[PDB]
């Protein structure tokens, strides 16, 4: 699994590769990564399929039930439920998550969550299997304030040498772009990202 | 896996006199081969007269001298401020360490006081419970160092007297305080010159009928 | 515990139990009863694990007691077999499952038959002429296949069990100091003192 | 029972005549992985005390929310709260410290190394020691990890017992804590030449300083060093 | 253990502690652990003692009928290769861990050894349970351009840090200098900071004390003539 | 399970003033049975006296081995060995089988008979060598025994006065182990007169 | 540890060494393998010191509650199931326990109950429990017999607990005598072994294995 | 195989072995004769593991045998002992060792004393007066200790011998069939054909 | 370790950092990985160092034969050697090696060989626990026929990733340059690298 997410001028954007694998046979090739738990609230899922489905299941409903009393949640409370089931149930989960969101006090937020259910928040975060093989690239690569071109063309460069890389990586790059205009989905095939 | 024990190393040290009783203990504490502090209080004055130490692993050592002063006080609210006896102490102890029977207080532990006649007096137990009050007793990593020569030079054992060859027997008389301390300072600077665990100071607390009083002496720091 | 046997004939049932007890490489007891009276017609001898045997063996006394009492009547062999049966059925799925094997050797007053039940630690029940239990089975069963018949007497039913006896004393490596014999028939339960 | 994930590694400190100074460097490490590199390690609990925790990041940040609750709740029907019944170290360290112990007796710990550094009431200098099994103690200088190797040797040459703690002065106390962080970016290799310090004085208070880094390296004899035993070019 | 070696101007010092343990106990309370290979080649050893001990006389012999079969003056190169193949022959079993300095007709030099047979060159080195301690002071104190003493210092004192941090080492510090165009100096117990205080009571007993059964004289001498 | 603590035992080495002392128990058992209270522990090559604890069928081999090689030095070099040479020659056997070792604890004593010197040695079961000043100590008592020693010691005692002083070491170490007792002898050592002495103690 | 007990004559011999060890290590010498349930009934200890201990303490504690309750002593049989009941409670939680409850009563006479943590409960005349077991039933055996005079039968009592403290490693230190009659129990003293293994050499001529 | 006694008394060594073999619930042999002469005045009882035992005393027979005739000579038992030992002492450190436990009983014709040697499979060797292998020296010793005295005759070397099975047979749980008993003195070796 | 070796216009240049560990302890910050078999062939050595360097050992001896019978061996040859050995010992070796050397007939050449000792010609070569980090930066920034300034440069802004995420990294960057011209060593201290 490849994925990220990175904040820049307008907002935020998520992209992800779509393999899931069960050893090296591949079990999906057009895998959505990318799941909503608030309008403007989006996250990247890594590790066991099953783990981080039924956590953002659980996060979509908490939200949910948030904003019927409370009112839209902030970004980083969404973080916050997702490291609380993390956190708490670290024994018996496998779950990389990365929470990306888009408020209009706040702008653009990513916030990371590896295996122990910590909490990190960054300008931008890379996670998954692949990723190892583009910490290098993206440290040189990445600028703060990029525009919406600029982080699109930096998510679909990185995530293809995460998948030209990676086994366990593949298939189309799928992408969320965050901003006050609104939520924007973009694909992106094979033919396109590999001659890159 | 989690192990949920550790060993911080240390060597304590209880002597029972005619009418005053010592506990002494070493001030090192340490995890494998590194030193955690030269200087970590061991020996502790638990009120009513009686002295505990609890030597093996230091957080089950805290614990249990923590859950025993703690005893000693509601045994004063709960029976109208009568003083602990050190055979009453003793039992109590006992019930502390045999209620973790199947997750023991991994500590040898030693008290030291008075009677009810007065006398001198020292318990040693074991982690799950098991007690028996002596006239001499050495506990933790050094003891099998410290033990024989106590047998040796406060028993009197395998000594007799001259001329009579192996019939007669050195006589059992008692000992002083002063010739109690000798015993104990030399008994550590033993220890310290042929165990890695046992050095840097020596802490002694003595008690007598006027109460608790404290000595220290340096010990090797190598 | 070691070798239990039982034994049906004509009018009554014949068990018999080592008197050995052996912790280690001592024998501790050579005349211990392996053996208890649950009612004047039904007699239940035992073999195990250490404690559990005993323990076992005077729960279900107490609870046949319990309710020749409460009826003033006496429960059949058979009935007090599937009591039995069913306890240990419901203890080899407990935390710690009863680890004893028994034998029931008892006389119905009603249809005027012997019966021998052999239940093992399972809770497996079958109603046999002869039974054994442990590496007992194993020596004597050739033995009581031969000589058996179905029509023999008491007195008959003691000689082949000498035979048995002797068998095992012969072939089987542990000295297992002999056996006490009861006998169970329309009279009551009463001990050969001599064996 | 569990493992470390995102870990954190060496804390160090000592005394000095009128206070404690703390260290401890801003990497987050995963496995091998050098993965993040911002995380504070040094969490201040009032003008008075630092806590300086390493190991698993996840359990020090619910340590982290453990002492913020603790200033709330102190602050509950205390109208001494920033004076006379404030948060003191010892009682900040006695929390922990029973935390760490009660979760290692259910077989669930705080997979910590904990130093709480800071001045009593009375101007005390207050240093003490807890960890993931409960185990607590107090010497002059602590360290954590490879920090008890390397930095308690340098550390100790400088306060090697009670009698030298007046005797240090917070210029040369300072000093030798950040050669020891220099020494620890040599030989720590899960350290960073990035980290924070944090002195609690007495009489100037406490002051945090953030953004440090490891300098004066001595790098420039490795040219001259060729091979492995033989080899000459 | 701790023992170090350090290089200066004109040649090159080892330095080691003298403490022997098995497991908590002290075997030996002055040990020796700086072996001599050649007259002017000498090592420092940690880890298991018969095999420091006899992996340095091994070399050590053979090092002495090469320099007969060749008439030079040994190297310190060739002492390196030789304990160094033969350590990576048995695998780590052998659990000789060597710092070998020398001098000869190349010039100074300063190697270390581990056991499975990988060796390392440095100004200055650490070996064994309390290198940690001793790296800590050489990585705080060395400089480029050291002079003898101040390399002996430098040396005794990475080896005091050993000493006193280190439960695995204590005792005596044991220091050889090695200069160039010069004998080598081994000094035997250089620093002595462990001397045991006087004991409060003489424990000498009265004789007759000890039950005795039997006596007899034992016949250590020959058969006898007439 | 344990080779070292099979059968059990102790040695205990002293120097005093122009004299040395080796002592061992008697003891020889199959873990908790004891089996026999006469198995002497020393042995000597001329004057070069040999103190052996642990495995008590190396111990014999052992023995038997180092008198097999001191007949052929002394007939080869026209003189008896020497401590120091003794020394060497234990310690060079010993590490020949470094990875299938004999599992003992052996102790030298002795004075060399030119220079007078006393001298005591220790070894571990592989060959490394311990030569103290003061004393040696080994077996499954050596916890104790390094206690005992390192309290009661002093130098330069004279024969008599060490006869006392390594008697109750061993005597009170062995008392605080299982495997160790029953029984014990004393080998008082100068340069041509050596005394062996029984000891009396506790029978459990 | 070496503990016997047999039925007699004049009673019962109960008779018990003193050794305690953790591993090779000679932990204790001076240890109360006999412990005063009350002043007619004695309990052996052998396997865990704690365990021993702690629940025949324990024992002393249901005892004496028994005969607040009952107006009436407790019996041995009575006594000694209280015991083995609670410890086939905890049986497989790792108690370690040896155990010989005897003592006297009206009802019953001098009873022996041989208690142990597995559950067995065993009524009986003689018993020997502990690793030296084995060294004191070849003396008691062998010499045993119903008429022995309480002078005699302390005398055998004592000198298989000598055999089994020369024999075992695991047992010694020094022998703790009673004796139990109609009109309860009787200590007859501490006896160390170091002086009465050669006592008893000399006077009986046996152990001329040994020098002495 | 299990039981193997030896004692030395005035003027000749005893050694009682036992006649039983067994084989896991089996007792296939009860007339075993677990020992060999390894010449005129010198005889080897034997325990341990199947075949190696027989195995091991057979060799060393054969061994000695060839020693006599050679040199026509025979070995003192200290010789002998001394022999096996090393023969021992070599096995154990073998690919595999011979899992063998033997007692040596020999009268020695030079100085006209009886001996006998325990050696277990180690190769540790041992001199005495009274010896045992396995389970047997945890009953036997403490009555030897107790009965023993050097200046025995050979008729009451057999009584405390009869005291020892006595025990055997009463605590031990293993019924090992009985014992062989074999007298070697001056004369040389003979078999107690009742016992 | 981090190891590389470069092809280049001029010939090919070896690069590596200078960290030696046991465990989390830097047992030497000082090595040097890059190791002479010939006059013109070097390699880069990772993995165990009591392995790769009696391997490097035996090679120099093996090219030091050679050449006194049959003259200067070929980079192709020493890598075959360097196989041999790997490939027939692989159970008891750990050892990662990357072979690279200069003739005038095929100028400058890589050859790369991995744990199981198989053999692959690179045109440039990465290997060590911290190549995994720069997969991507190599791949999107090497070049063929780069000029001897533009290759350092390469081997530097690399080595700089590979060194600031492997934690079994460090030290100092070692390069050897191998040309026509000669052999040249090259130094860059961590003041130098990390600013890049
Ligand atoms: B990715 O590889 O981490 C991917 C992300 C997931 C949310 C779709 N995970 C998987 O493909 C996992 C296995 C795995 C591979 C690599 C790292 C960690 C985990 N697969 C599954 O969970 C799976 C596979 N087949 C059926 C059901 N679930
Ligand atoms: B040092 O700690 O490395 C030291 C240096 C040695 C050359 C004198 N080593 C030891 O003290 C070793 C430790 C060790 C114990 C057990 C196995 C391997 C290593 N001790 C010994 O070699 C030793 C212990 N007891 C007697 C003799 N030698
Ligand atoms: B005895 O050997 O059973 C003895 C009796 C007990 C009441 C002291 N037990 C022990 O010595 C046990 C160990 C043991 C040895 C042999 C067989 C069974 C058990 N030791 C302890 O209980 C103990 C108590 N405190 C300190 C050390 N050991
Ligand atoms: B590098 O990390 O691969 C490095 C290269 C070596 C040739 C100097 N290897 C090591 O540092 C190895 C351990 C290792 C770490 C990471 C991956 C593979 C192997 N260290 C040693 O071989 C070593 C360490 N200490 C002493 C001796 N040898
Ligand atoms: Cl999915
Ligand atoms: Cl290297
Ligand atoms: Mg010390
Ligand atoms: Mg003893
Ligand atoms: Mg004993
Ligand atoms: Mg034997
Ligand atoms: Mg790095």
């Amino acid at each position: 699994t490849s994925i990220m997410a990175v904040t820049f001028k307008d907002g935020v954007i998520l992209g992800a590769d779509s393999r899931t694998t069960t050893g090296a046979y591949i079990a999906n090739r057009v895998t959505d990564k990318l799941t909503r738990v608030h309008d403007k609230i989006w996250c990247c899922r890594s590790g066991s399929a099953a783990d981080t489905q039924a956590i953002a299941d659980i996060v979509q409903y908490h939200l949910e039930l948030y904003t019927s009393q409370y009112g839209t949640p902030s970004t980083e409370t969404a973080a916050s439920v997702f490291k609380e089931l993390c956190y708490e149930n670290k024994d018996n989960l496998t779950a990389g998550i990365i929470v990306a969101g888009y408020d209009d006090k706040n702008k653009g937020e990513v916030y990371t969550i590896p295996l122990g259910g910590s909490v990190h928040k960054l300008p931008y975060a890379i996670a998954g299997s692949g990723s190892t093989f583009i910490y290098g690239y993206c440290d040189k690569n990445f600028r703060e304030n990029m525009s919406k071109e600029e982080t699109v063309d930096f998510i679909k460069h990185s995530l293809s040498q995460a998948i030209k890389w990676d086994g366990s990586s593949g298939g189309v790059i799928r992408m969320v772009v965050l901003t006050a205009a609104g939520v924007e989905r973009l694909i992106f095939y094979p033919d396109e990202y590999e001659q890159l | 896996q989690f192990n949920p024990y550790g060993d911080n190393g240390g060597t304590i040290l209880g002597i029972a006199g005619e009418d005053f009783a010592v506990l002494a203990g070493d001030t090192r504490n340490i995890t494998d081969y590194s030193i955690n502090s030269r200087y970590e209080p061991k020996v502790f004055d638990c009120g009513d007269n009686i002295v505990m130490s609890a030597n093996g692993f230091a957080a089950d050592g805290d614990a249990l001298v923590k859950r025993f002063k703690n005893s000693v006080k509601w045994y004063h609210f709960d029976h109208n401020d009568k003083k602990l006896s050190i055979n009453s102490a003793a039992r109590n102890i006992q019930h502390l360490l045999y209620g973790k029977r199947f997750f023991p207080y991994y500590v040898h532990t030693i008290i030291a006081g008075l009677d009810e006649d007065g006398k001198g007096a020292v318990y040693s137990f074991d982690p799950v419970g098991s007690y028996e009050r002596e006239q001499c007793r050495a506990g933790g990593a050094a003891a099998s160092l410290i033990m024989p020569f106590l047998d040796n030079q406060v028993n009197f054992k395998n000594q007799y007297e001259p001329g009579t060859n192996g019939k007669v027997k050195k006589p059992l008389k008692y000992l002083s305080v002063e010739e109690v301390i000798k015993l104990v300072r030399d008994s550590f600077t033993s220890a310290t010159e042929r165990h890695i665990q046992v050095g840097d100071g020596l802490e002694i607390l003595i008690v007598t009928k006027d109460g608790v009083r404290k000595e220290f002496y340096e010990l090797k720091r190598d | 515990m070691d070798i239990i046997l039982g034994i049906r004939v004509q009018d009554s049932v014949i068990l018999a139990s080592s008197k050995a007890v052996t912790r280690g490489i001592s024998v501790l007891k050579d005349s211990d009863d392996k053996t208890r009276q649950l009612s004047p017609h039904t007699l239940m001898s035992f073999a195990g694990e250490a404690g559990d045997t005993v323990q076992f063996a005077e729960y279900i006394q107490a609870n046949i007691q319990l309710y020749s009492i409460r009826e003033d009547y006496e429960l059949s062999p058979q009935a007090v077999s599937s009591f039995v049966r069913q306890e240990l059925a419901k203890s080899i799925r407990s935390r710690r499952p009863y680890q004893v094997n028994v034998l029931i050797g008892g006389y119905d007053k009603k249809k005027n038959k012997p019966e021998l039940y052999q239940i093992d630690y399972l809770g497996t029940k079958v109603e046999l002429p002869y039974g054994a239990h442990g590496y007992s089975g194993f020596y004597t069963f050739s033995l009581l296949d031969h000589h058996y018949r179905p029509d023999m007497t008491t007195e008959e039913g003691l000689d082949l069990l000498k035979l048995c006896v002797q068998e095992l004393e012969k072939r089987m490596p542990m000295d297992f100091k002999g056996v006490i014999v009861k006998i169970v028939d329309k009279d009551g339960i009463r001990q050969v003192d001599d064996f | 029972t569990q493992q470390p994930i995102v870990t954190g590694t060496s804390v160090i400190s000592m005394k000095y005549d009128n206070g404690v100074i703390i260290a401890a460097d801003n990497l987050g490490s995963y496995g091998s992985l050098l993965r993040f590199n911002g995380v504070e390690r040094l969490i201040p609990v009032g003008d008075n005390t630092v806590v300086g925790i390493s190991g698993d990041i996840s359990d020090m940040q619910h340590i982290e929310r453990l002492l913020k609750d603790l200033v709330t709740e102190n602050a509950y029907d205390n109208p001494l709260a920033d004076a006379e019944e404030a948060l003191e170290p010892s009682y900040i360290f006695e929390y922990l410290a029973t935390v760490m112990y009660q979760r290692r007796s259910k077989m669930n710990p705080l997979w910590n190394a904990i130093i709480v550094a800071g001045v009593q009431s009375n101007g005390d200098q207050f240093l003490r020691y807890v960890n993931l099994l409960g185990v607590t103690y107090s010497s002059p200088t602590l360290a954590t990890g490879f920090g008890a190797h390397m930095a308690n040797p340098l550390l100790r040459k400088v306060v090697d017992r009670e009698s030298d703690i007046p005797k240090t002065t917070v210029q040369v106390a300072e000093e030798a804590i950040v050669n020891a962080m220099r020494v620890l970016y040599y030989r720590d290799a899960r350290s960073s030449r990035n980290f924070s310090l944090a002195i609690i004085d007495k009489n100037t208070g406490l002051t945090f300083k953030k953004n440090l880094q490891v300098e004066n390296m001595k790098w420039d004899f490795a040219k001259d060093i060729k091979g492995y035993g033989t080899q000459k070019i | 253990t701790t023992i170090v070696g350090v290089k200066f101007n004109n040649g090159v010092v080892i330095a080691a502690d003298t403490r022997s343990t098995q497991g908590p106990i002290v075997a030996d309370k002055n040990c020796a652990k700086l072996h001599r290979i050649s007259p002017k080649i000498w090592c420092a050893g940690a880890g298991t003692a018969a095999d420091t001990e006899a992996v340095t006389q091994l070399i050590g012999s053979n090092i002495e009928l090469h320099s007969l079969y060749t008439s030079r003056e040994p190297r310190v190169v060739s002492a390196l290769q030789m304990l160094k193949q033969h350590l990576f022959k048995y695998q780590g079993h052998i659990g000789a861990y060597l710092i070998v300095a020398g001098v000869d007709p190349t010039g100074s030099h300063l190697f270390s050894i581990h056991a499975h047979g990988s060796t390392d060159v440095g100004y200055y080195l650490s070996l064994g349970s309390g290198s940690l301690a001793a790296m800590a002071v050489l990585e705080s104190h060395w400089k480029q351009d050291l002079t003898k003493e101040e390399a002996i210092k430098l040396a005794s004192d990475a080896i005091q840090a050993g000493i006193w941090n280190d439960l695995g080492s204590g005792s005596n510090v044991d220091v050889c200098v090695m200069e160039i165009g010069k004998d080598a100096e081994y000094l035997r117990n250089y620093l002595t900071p462990n001397v045991r205080e006087e004991k409060q009571k003489s424990y000498k007993f009265p004789r007759g004390t000890t039950a005795v059964l039997k006596e007899s004289i034992v016949n250590i001498c020959d058969i006898q003539e007439e | 399970s344990d080779p070292s603590s099979i059968n059990g035992g102790i040695v205990v080495a002293m120097t005093g003033k122009d004299c040395v002392a080796i002592a061992c128990d008697l003891r020889l058992g199959s873990q908790s049975l004891g089996v026999s209270n006469k198995f002497e522990k020393i042995f000597h090559y001329g004057h070069v006296f040999l103190g052996i604890t642990g495995l008590a069928t190396d111990v014999t081999t052992l023995n038997e081995m180092f008198r097999y090689k001191t007949n052929l030095y002394k007939l080869k070099e026209e003189r008896a060995i020497e401590p120091e040479t003794f020394t060497q020659l234990v310690s060079s056997s010993l590490y020949e089988r470094r990875f299938g070792p004999y599992f003992v604890g052996p102790v030298v004593a002795g004075i060399n008979s030119k220079s007078g010197k006393p001298f005591i040695a220790g070894f571990d079961l592989i060959g490394c060598i311990d030569e103290a000043k003061d004393f040696i100590v080994s077996g499954t008592a050596s916890d104790q025994l390094f206690g005992m020693c390192e309290s009661l010691y002093e130098p330069n005692l004279e024969p008599e006065d060490l006869f006392e002083t390594i008697s109750q070491a061993l005597l009170n170490a062995a008392d605080r182990d299982a495997l160790s007792g029953w029984g014990a002898v004393v080998y008082i050592i100068k340069k041509d007169e050596v005394v062996k002495r029984y000891l009396k103690m506790r029978q459990d | 540890t070496t503990t016997l007990a047999f039925r007699f004559q004049g009673g019962i011999i109960v008779a018990v060494d003193s050794r305690a060890t953790a591993g090779n290590w000679v932990a204790s010498q001076t240890v109360k393998k006999v412990i005063e349930i009350n002043p007619f009934l004695l309990g052996t200890t052998a396997g865990g010191a704690a365990d021993c201990q702690f629940w025949e303490t324990w024992l002393g504690s249901q005892c004496r509650l028994h005969e607040l309750r009952e107006k009436e002593r407790i019996s041995v049989a009575a006594a000694s199931k209280i015991l083995s009941n609670l410890v086939y409670q905890y049986k497989g939680a790792g108690l370690s326990m040896g155990t010989m409850i005897c003592g006297y009563t009206r009802k019953e006479g001098p009873t022996i109950y041989y208690v142990d943590s597995d559950g067995t409960r065993l009524k009986g005349d003689i018993f020997c429990v502990g690793s030296g077991q084995t060294f004191a039933y070849g003396v008691l055996d062998s010499n045993y017999k119903w008429d022995l005079s309480v002078e005699d039968a302390l005398y055998l009592g004592k000198r298989s607990i000598l055999a089994a403290a020369h024999r075992d490693a695991y047992s010694g230190g020094s022998v703790n005598l009673y004796h139990v009659t109609e009109d309860g129990w009787i200590y007859h003293g501490n006896h160390d072994v170091g002086e009465l293994f050669w006592k008893v050499k000399e006077e009986e001529g046996s152990f001329n294995n040994v020098i002495g």
